[PDB]
């Protein structure tokens, strides 16, 4: 939608939104609509590296353990409070995403 | 833009090499490193501040813990203040704080230490404050403890040397 973005903080992930594109045009800067911790939906794990999002309905983060990589799929429905997805293994290193 | 990512990280660590079934920690702590081009490897060393057993070991890309080198130093305690490689000699040069300035030459085939040399070109009379070889490895510069600026070839003959003093800060500021 061009209208929410993501960004890692270490162990924590914030969703900022615009309310439409015409609203970023007249000056309403994104907002911090959302912060989701990573003990929130993992209590402890290794580090998360990038992120990227899915039709602006799922949010793809990967994070790097000491062997192998863990993609934790998010949804962004109701932003307020997200659900955790099956956190998903890839057994090799993933590089980029 | 531009923004920058993280693409591995790729990390572990270097044990050390036991002699006599001692495999648990020496305290063998991490001294220094370097990346070695000419083969995609890392030319790791570790050593102990006690005993002065230093083991430098070249870490290869495919897992081969090569251990190039290992001994003791007769300071045994002062801080290795920088280390190199150099390829075409394949030698392994360090430079202590009391000036041990030692080099081990080994072989390509026959990695195993005693089949080595350990040499000591020459010392800093009362130590040395710090030392960097040059990117191109054809002059090493230091300083001794004292302010007085050493700076010498790859071959160990001293190119030049200038005594630090604080009067010429005095006269070149300009303000």
């Amino acid at each position: 939608s061009n209208e929410i973005y993501a960004a890692i903080n270490k162990d924590v992930l914030i969703f900022a939104a615009v309310p439409s594109i015409e609203e970023m045009k007249k000056g309403k800067h994104p907002s911090i609509v959302c912060e989701f911790p990573k003990s929130e939906f993992t209590s402890e794990v290794d580090s998360l590296r990038q992120v990227a999002f899915i039709n602006d309905s799922i949010v793809g983060v990967l994070l790097d353990t000491d062997n192998l990589s863990r993609i934790a799929l998010l949804d962004i429905q109701d932003i307020t409070q997200p659900t955790l997805i099956t956190i998903v293994e890839v057994y090799d290193k993933i590089v980029l995403l | 833009m531009r923004n920058l990512i993280t693409l591995n990280k790729g990390k572990f660590k270097p044990t050390a090499s036991t002699a006599e079934g001692d495999e648990d920690d020496l305290s063998f702590t991490l001294l220094d490193s370097v990346f070695d081009t000419l083969s995609d490897s890392i030319t790791c060393v570790l050593g102990s501040t006690d005993i002065g057993a230093i083991e430098v070991q070249q870490f290869m890309k495919d897992g081969s813990r090569n251990v190039l080198a290992s001994f003791n130093i007769q300071t045994f305690d002062d801080k290795l203040l920088s280390f190199v490689h150099f390829a075409d000699i394949n030698q392994l040069v360090f430079v202590f704080e009391q000036g041990d300035i030692i080099t081990a030459t080994y072989d390509p085939v026959s990695l195993d230490p005693a089949e080595t040399l350990i040499e000591i070109m020459g010392t800093i009379d009362n130590g040395i404050a710090a030392a960097q070889w040059s990117y191109d490895e054809e002059t090493l510069a230091m300083v001794t403890k004292d302010r007085n600026v050493v700076v010498l070839s790859k071959l160990f003959e001293p190119i030049s040397e200038y005594h630090l003093e604080v009067d010429d800060l005095k006269i070149s500021k300009h303000v």
